[PDB]
């Protein structure tokens, strides 16, 4: 089969400038190849077909070029919306096949993150768990760590992390943090605080409920 | 404009087989290939392979001949993927997509992907659980979507009318059931003066919840 390659995975850009993701076929495709952009949780666009021509509403920002093994498509005025995974395709012969892919990242000013605190829900409590839920949310850069205590005390079993890819408009990170204790378990204590630790601030971002 | 239709969600033992179905509508179904394609969680992008409705011509991805069998339906405007014996490494999203063309350009369309989940488990529907402030300019209120079985759960905020300001995570597996959670931030003044409710979809289980976020 032909292989196309991305060589870079990650590309790194700001709001405004122009970028240029390439592709290499192993074998000569003629112009039959097509560029697509993938956002998460979301299917497939096209962007170019032909190598060179733009699908239907697509911005003039998207330029594709090439001819026979090199391939480029470059985004011009790059748009914090332009986020997504970009693969490279040929359909010149069978089987079709698709480059590796490249992220888009963008580069931004620095942010600090709005941290929210949540107790367990009455919904939840009634069958006997009992999840505390911190929300870490519009930071940037993306390195960022997570502390909880329960009445001052670390604790670190029943952690649950998970984060989000650059948002599409501002261009910032966010995480979701959850601590899973039993109904009988979060009832033998009050206090419940969850830290961000993050560049912008050389002190913890903490944020606490007492179930009182 | 035109629609492609997939089920969200499969559940499928190992060594079963399944029929993933895409309904179309919008266009003329027998002018047109319609291409599949399967994407590994966090991969990239395979061709399985298209087939034109007129006479059911096919051009396989010879990596899925044995595996993967294309169809049509004329009468009802529906293209059909079926795979046999099926595995772990069969669990993917699929996607059927075809195009067509308009002034001076192609324009493409996708069916919203079918999860294919290669299991014996059970499937089992989430728990939804409004996140409150306890007893500021922005106020955070968020959905928690916990324990549920396969993937995917798609969460939107008042019936997708409220649209900015939310972050929805990837879900987390932990004791063999995924739990994921969504964060919406609003102005102050209109919540709770207005209603602000998470819609929490789970197709394995065909639920569809919704939870209203009242102040604690
Ligand atoms: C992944 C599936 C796939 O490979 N495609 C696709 C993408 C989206 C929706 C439907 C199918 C191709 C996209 C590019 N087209 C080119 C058409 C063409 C041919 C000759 C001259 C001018 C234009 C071929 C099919």
């Amino acid at each position: 089969d032909i292989v196309m390659t991305q060589s870079q995975k990650f590309m790194s850009t700001s709001v405004g400038d122009r970028v240029s993701v390439t592709c290499k076929a192993s074998q000569n495709v003629g112009t039959n190849v097509a560029w697509y952009q993938q956002k998460p949780g979301q299917s497939p666009k096209a962007l170019i077909y032909s190598a060179s021509y733009r699908y239907s509403g697509v911005p003039d920002r998207f330029t594709g070029s090439g001819s026979g093994t090199d391939f480029t498509l470059t985004i011009s005025n790059v748009q914090s919306e332009d986020l997504a995974e970009y693969f490279c395709q040929q359909y010149n012969t069978y089987p079709y096949t698709f480059g590796g892919g490249t992220k888009l990242e963008i580069k931004r000013a620095d942010a600090a993150p709005t941290v929210s605190i949540f107790p367990p829900s009455s919904e939840q409590l009634t069958s006997g768990g009992a999840s505390v839920v911190c929300f870490l949310n519009n930071f940037y850069p993306k390195d960022i760590n997570v502390k909880w205590k329960i009445d001052g005390s670390e604790r670190q079993n029943g952690v649950l992390n998970s984060w989000t890819d650059q948002d599409s408009k501002d261009s910032t990170y966010s995480m979701s943090s959850t601590l899973t204790l039993t109904k009988d378990e979060y009832e033998r204590h009050n206090s419940y605080t969850c830290e961000a630790t993050h560049k912008t601030s050389t002190s913890p971002i903490v944020k606490s409920f007492n179930r009182n | 404009q035109v629609q492609l239709q997939q089920p969200g969600a499969e559940l499928v033992k190992p060594g079963a087989s399944v029929k993933v179905s895409c309904k179309a509508s919008g266009y003329t179904f027998t002018n047109y290939w319609m291409h599949w394609v399967k994407q590994r969680p966090g991969q990239g992008l395979e061709w399985i392979g298209r087939i034109h409705p007129s006479e059911s011509d096919t051009n396989y991805n010879q990596k899925f001949k044995g595996k993967a069998t294309l169809t049509v339906d004329n009468s009802s405007s529906t293209a059909y993927m079926q795979l046999s014996s099926l595995t772990s490494e069969d669990s993917a999203v699929y996607y059927c997509a075809m195009e067509d063309y308009y002034g001076s350009s192609y324009e493409d369309y996708w069916g919203q992907g079918t999860t294919l989940t290669v299991s014996s488990a059970k499937t089992t529907p989430p728990s939804v659980y409004p996140l409150a402030p306890g007893s500021n300019s922005m106020v955070t209120l968020g959905c928690l979507v916990k324990g549920y079985f396969p993937e995917p759960v798609t969460v939107t905020w008042n019936s997708g009318s409220l649209s900015s300001g939310v972050h929805t995570f990837p879900a987390v597996l932990q004791s063999d059931l995924y739990t994921l959670s969504s964060s919406v931030t609003v102005p102050s003044s209109t919540w709770p003066s207005e209603t602000v409710t998470c819609n929490v979809a789970h197709p394995a289980s065909s639920t569809k919840v919704d939870k209203k976020i009242v102040p604690r």
